[PDB]
RNA sequence: UUCAAAUGAGAACUUUGAAGACUGAAGUGGGGAAAGGUUCCACGUCAACAGCAGUUGGACGUGGGUUAGUCGAUCCUAAGAGAUGGGGAAGCUCCGUUUCAAAGGCCUGAUUUUAUGCAGGCCACCAUCGAAAGGGAAUCCGGUUAAGAUUCCGGAACCUGGAUAUGGAUUCUUCACGGUAACGUAACUGAAUGUGGAGACGUCGGCGCGAGCCCUGGGAGGAGUUAUCUUUUCUUCUUAACAGCUUAUCACCCCGGAAUUGGUUUAUCCGGAGAUGGGGUCUUAUGGCUGGAAGAGGCCAGCACCUUUGCUGGCUCCGGUGCGCUUGUGACGGCCCGUGAAAAUCCACAGGAAGGAAUAGUUUUCAUGCCAGGUCGUACUGAUAACCGCAGCAGGUCUCCAAGGUGAACAGCCUCUAGUUGAUAGAAUAAUGUAGAUAAGGGAAGUCGGCAAAAUAGAUCCGUAACUUCGGGAUAAGGAUUGGCUCUAAGGGUCGGGUACGAUCAACUUAGAACUGGUACGGACAAGGGGAAUCUGACUGUCUAAUUAAAACAUAGCAUUGCGAUGGUCAGAAAGUGAUGUUGACGCAAU
RNA sequence: AUGGUGAACUAUGCCUGAAUAGGGUGAAGCCAGAGGAAACUCUGGUGGAGGCUCGUAGCGGUUCUGACGUGCAAAUCGAUC
């Protein structure tokens, strides 16, 4: 049947408002201002959140070790492995057609 | 006597337009070496919803010629566009949906759509959804082109200008009832104050030339010279004919 | 507010030249279901964190309170 | 169980706006909300986000196309006069 | 407490007692959803248990959407009927 | 207003301090027409209009 | 409201106790925003003020009181405002905001005459202002005052800017290894440049999981009742930021390869583009254990005693439950001619500029250690007397928290925590009033007119017409039951079976049957009157604030009209001028 | 007539925020059964749409032509809506 309020001068439900009702150790509940959740980050191909990435504030990755921020592929923290494997697949296969031809228009000058 | 209502719209005060969620001005590219010489090819990142326009909007990447980057711009989507497509641009490109070339470069009767009136002002004619403009013949000499406009007049244009295959995607938009005063209400928040419209019957001799009179009724013929003048103007202007077609 | 486990790490945070003071705590708890028994904590205090080791058998809880060096001037209870 | 005879999706409406003007959506609103194949992928995932704009959940491309369906009428035939006169160029 | 007491062998709860709808009172989906998490959740553990194989399984699973089933004893009585059918027909074939 | 600005909060210090009587050492002083404090300001008379 | 006591010269009104009540947690409580400005607090005093009184006071005289690296501003941008360059204007000044502009300072190489010449390359975003509710670096618990605290105290953390030192790691394969892979880790080089993510976003609907609250059983204490009954009724058993370790939806990888198609959600979506199945990776909101941290806080008992007061022990434990309520969140679904901000800021990746191992050379994105963290705000009311209404005015004014019962319910009524008991009083009970009730018989005969009052009302079962745009009309109209007690029935769970049954735990739901009574039972509260037509506007919606809420305005729908930009409609005093227009006939403008 | 001041009230657009018990009706979409040659129709579920509906807070201001009318109030109070 307790009842508590706003810990700051803010009276308003906005986004940053949240509160959180806490139970302290002096046995009285009382109110605690929560930070607004963090997004993982998202692959710039695909856009599914790309694993491996700890999910932070923007701010808070910069006291963050690097292991946090990345994996050990090529890409690593930036796009999702799946569309590592295709632009890979891409690059190897439109460069192999791309010599193909490369000789046709040698041929094309002897055949005509 | 009073300021009338649409003589309160130059101003543009609360009459401006209502600019927040649109992604851009829609353009062509800047007409340069690279696309008047031979083409160049983008491709459609993804093709989106634009406010207060009635058609979706493209954005391809294209890569910069003179310097080191990518460089994406914003394209009235034509229909059957497709996230992933090659857009080519230019002289050289070749003709199917979606590739913007020159209008000398393409036979007569090809359905051509965002059009230009001049050559590099980066799109004018037919630029709503379902629209497009058909090329119905060429003047080879003091280079023209002969295309139909979407409303129906026929218009003679440079050679030069580019304009991009296909009909622009939206179409059969106004089919659809729009079945209560809510819906217009949010159609007209994304695009200005122009809603609702009172009539000029029903209001007072001041605020209006319609208005007054122990009933409602115009008094005088609501057909208006184009040679009238300022606040003047309210009714059919200068209209050749009037009445229901038969 | 941080937990050493190890016996030998603690024995170096004593040495690690920013801690001052330490102290060392009683407390008296029961442990499995039945019977009680006597455990102590050390907790040595660093400049940015405190440690404290957990000694829940006092067989080992007397040999080290003797090992503590002279120099850190401990608070015991 | 059918439900309702005539009016269907614009069951909604209740009574109001008229009959024709419920029976000219339940045209188009039938067309919006259905379930369209796919060209590319080769399922049936195509719905509509927005108008114009026509959405694959497989494939994940994003298609462009008519307002209330995926392939408005005067386009189809741009597309085979299109794919016309650019034989007529190339034979 | 009393009065909680008297009502946990249904005192105070006829008509008279009632005022709010049926519904207002235990809305008729919640009474759906534990009909069928409860039978969809039965035939999870028969499949899992091999006294039903996962081509009658799949049967019973949407006849569940549906109804035909009571309540959790009809399906048991259900399954007994169903199954003594694939026994009987396969012995008079054999 | 609960939260301040320096220039509002140097004003309201300044008729703090101009908000007492004469002293009265004033009164008995030669030649001296001045009676009572006619400038006296109450927060329950006139708002000082910031 | 009342009694008593205390103060005083004086008490219906001040203070304490004792009663009696009330606001009832959508408060008459506990806090803030705008606004006020000292109203806060203490002592004194009672001329005036408090529309009676006054020893009391938001009054009067004198004083004291607001403490920050973390809370705000400050910073960023929004919608807009506004210099500069230019361009008009007799001129006050106007246009415009990157514009017809020679609009600027960086990264280090070249220097070991000395510091920065000369060097290549760059990057073209080119003022500023604009939010105490949007974006955003970081703080918690306990104690403390007459009045201040996320600021003071004690303790436990954290962020940012800067300096360098130590340990580890790496290096002879100069710039690390492991796993098939998802990816792992204490580390584990990286300039110009480029790209990607975060910041960063509508709403509704149910479903899941959490936190506080609610309910509640065993046990350890304290209080209230006891004429009788009651293993009884009430109350205390509490756990912060932060840190480390393990945990889950969704996502993903490997193996294998599916018809007898299987999986599967409350909601039918998924699979040869590789499903079920077997085994793994991952994020960490959240929960779990450990450190904070019991030494704190609380509740009990025991001793001393003008003081100051301490001292002294103990216990501070183990559990259950849910369509419960409040808020957070996740995965799905619905809706749109509506698809629901920007920027600073921070990070990753691509690239390879350069710089450096072998007698020894780095790395401050691993650990630990070291130094600094400024300026203004901080009191109190936030309203039936601190704001605005000439005032101590029944008016007006944005917002958070939210206990038990009854019940569908955040309705009404009643209570617990907290808060008031303030509004001139006393005696009498005429007329006429104002507000609230009741009436024999009749049942609009009254009146411009059923105005006003009454009747109806909740739920369960039975039953429903013309007409209709087939959606409705429909709670149509109308009928029957309802309390109490004692029973019967149906609905769920956890659990062991060698490769049919038993047990235990825990719910508010429905239906049925006997009995029962002054025929009473939605017992107070709460809670539609219904039907046959006519004129009129389709509907929702809007308007004369303070005599008109309408049949008027609006609307969808219908139709007409001008307009292809060197343009349509409009603005300006002018203009190197502006709105539609971030526009293009499925558009804009005028009807 | 000239030269100046006002959107704290109110009018309307924009930007960025916040606010809203509990019930009734039960549309598409979906599931099982029944009929039949078919197109499909009939029953039982499921779901939870609407400028739907009853009704609190909220916003209004219909009737009493109520109270008040040198008022509490230069527009308020009660019941009704």
């Amino acid at each position: 049947a307790q009842r508590v309020t706003f810990r700051r001068r803010n009276p308003y439900n906005t986004r940053s408002n949240k509160i959180k009702v806490v139970k302290t150790p002096g046995g009285i509940l009382r109110a605690q201002h929560v930070k607004k959740l963090a997004t993982r980050p998202k692959c710039g191909d695909c856009g599914s959140a790309l694993q491996g990435i700890s999910t932070l504030r923007p701010r808070q990755y910069a006291t963050v070790s690097k292991t946090h921020k990345t994996v050990s592929r090529a890409y690593g923290g930036s796009r999702c492995a799946n569309c590592v494997k295709e632009r890979i697949i891409r690059a190897f296969l439109i460069e192999e057609q791309k010599i193909v031809k490369k000789v046709v228009k040698e041929q094309t000058e002897a055949a005509k | 006597g009073r300021v009338i209502r649409n003589q309160r719209k130059g101003a543009g005060s609360i009459f401006t337009s209502h600019t927040r969620l649109r992604q851009g001005a829609a353009k062509l590219r800047t007409l340069d070496y690279a696309e008047r010489h031979g083409y160049i090819r983008g491709i459609v990142k993804q093709i989106v919803h634009d406010s207060g326009r009635g058609a979706p909007l493209a954005k391809v990447v294209f890569r910069d010629p003179y310097k080191y980057r990518l460089r994406e711009e914003i394209f009235i989507a034509n229909e059957g566009v497709h996230t992933g497509q090659f857009i080519y641009a230019g002289k050289k490109a070749s003709l199917n949906v979606g590739n913007v070339l020159p209008l000398g470069s393409v036979p007569e009767g090809t359905i051509v759509s965002n059009v230009e009136e001049k050559p590099g002002d980066r799109g004018a004619l037919a630029r709503a959804s379902g629209n497009y403009v058909i090329i119905i013949g060429h003047n080879p000499d003091e280079n023209k082109t002969r295309v139909r406009l979407p409303s129906g007049a026929k218009k003679v244009i440079s050679s030069d200008a580019r304009g991009v295959i296909g009909v622009i995607a939206g179409g059969g938009r106004v089919d659809k009832p729009l079945l209560k005063a809510g819906r217009a209400f949010h159609k007209y928040r994304l695009k200005r104050n122009s809603w609702p419209k009172t009539r000029g019957v029903a209001m007072n001799p001041v605020d209006h030339p319609h208005g007054g009179g122990n009933h409602q009724h115009i008094g005088k013929a609501s057909t208006i010279s184009r040679g009238a003048v300022s606040g003047q103007k309210a009714g059919l202007i200068a209209a050749r004919r009037t009445g229901l077609l038969r | 507010a941080r937990e050493i486990t190890d016996i030998k790490q603690f024995l170096e945070l004593t040495r690690r030249a920013d801690v001052k003071t330490a102290t060392v705590k009683i407390n008296k708890k029961l442990n499995k279901a039945g019977k009680p028994f006597r455990q102590t904590k050390f907790k040595v205090r660093g400049s940015s964190s405190l440690y404290t080791l957990v000694i829940n058998d006092a067989g080992k809880a007397k040999k080290l309170i003797q090992s503590l060096p002279p120099t850190l001037k401990v608070n015991r209870l | 169980a059918k439900r309702t005879k005539k009016v269907g999706i614009t069951g909604k409406y209740g009574v109001r706006y008229g009959s024709s003007l419920r029976r000219q959506v339940k045209k188009l609103e039938i067309q919006q909300h259905a379930r369209y194949d796919c060209s590319f992928c080769g399922k049936k995932t195509v719905k509509r986000g927005a108008a114009g704009i026509w959405t694959c959940s497989c494939c994940k491309k994003t298609v462009a196309g008519g307002a209330y369906t995926v392939s408005t009428a005067a386009a189809a035939t741009v597309r085979s006069t299109i794919r016309r006169l650019r034989e007529m160029v190339e034979a | 407490r009393a009065h909680a007491q008297s009502k946990r062998e249904g005192r105070h709860s006829g008509y008279g007692k009632r005022k709010g709808t049926r519904e207002a009172r235990l809305p008729s989906q919640v009474v759906w959803i534990r009909r069928l998490r409860v039978l969809r959740r039965l035939l999870a553990k028969y499949r899992d248990a091999g006294k039903i194989d996962k081509h009658l399984y799949h049967v019973l699973y949407k006849e569940s959407k549906g109804n035909a089933f009571k309540h959790k004893r009809a399906l048991v009585e259900h399954i007994i009927q169903a199954k003594a059918d694939a026994q009987r027909e396969k012995a008079l074939n054999e | 207003a609960a939260q301040k600005s320096f220039r509002i909060k140097q004003k309201m210090a300044k008729a703090k301090k101009q908000n007492r009587p004469l002293p009265q050492w004033i009164r008995l002083r030669t030649n001296n027409t001045i009676r009572y404090n006619a400038k006296r300001r109450n927060w329950r008379r006139t708002k000082m209009n910031i």
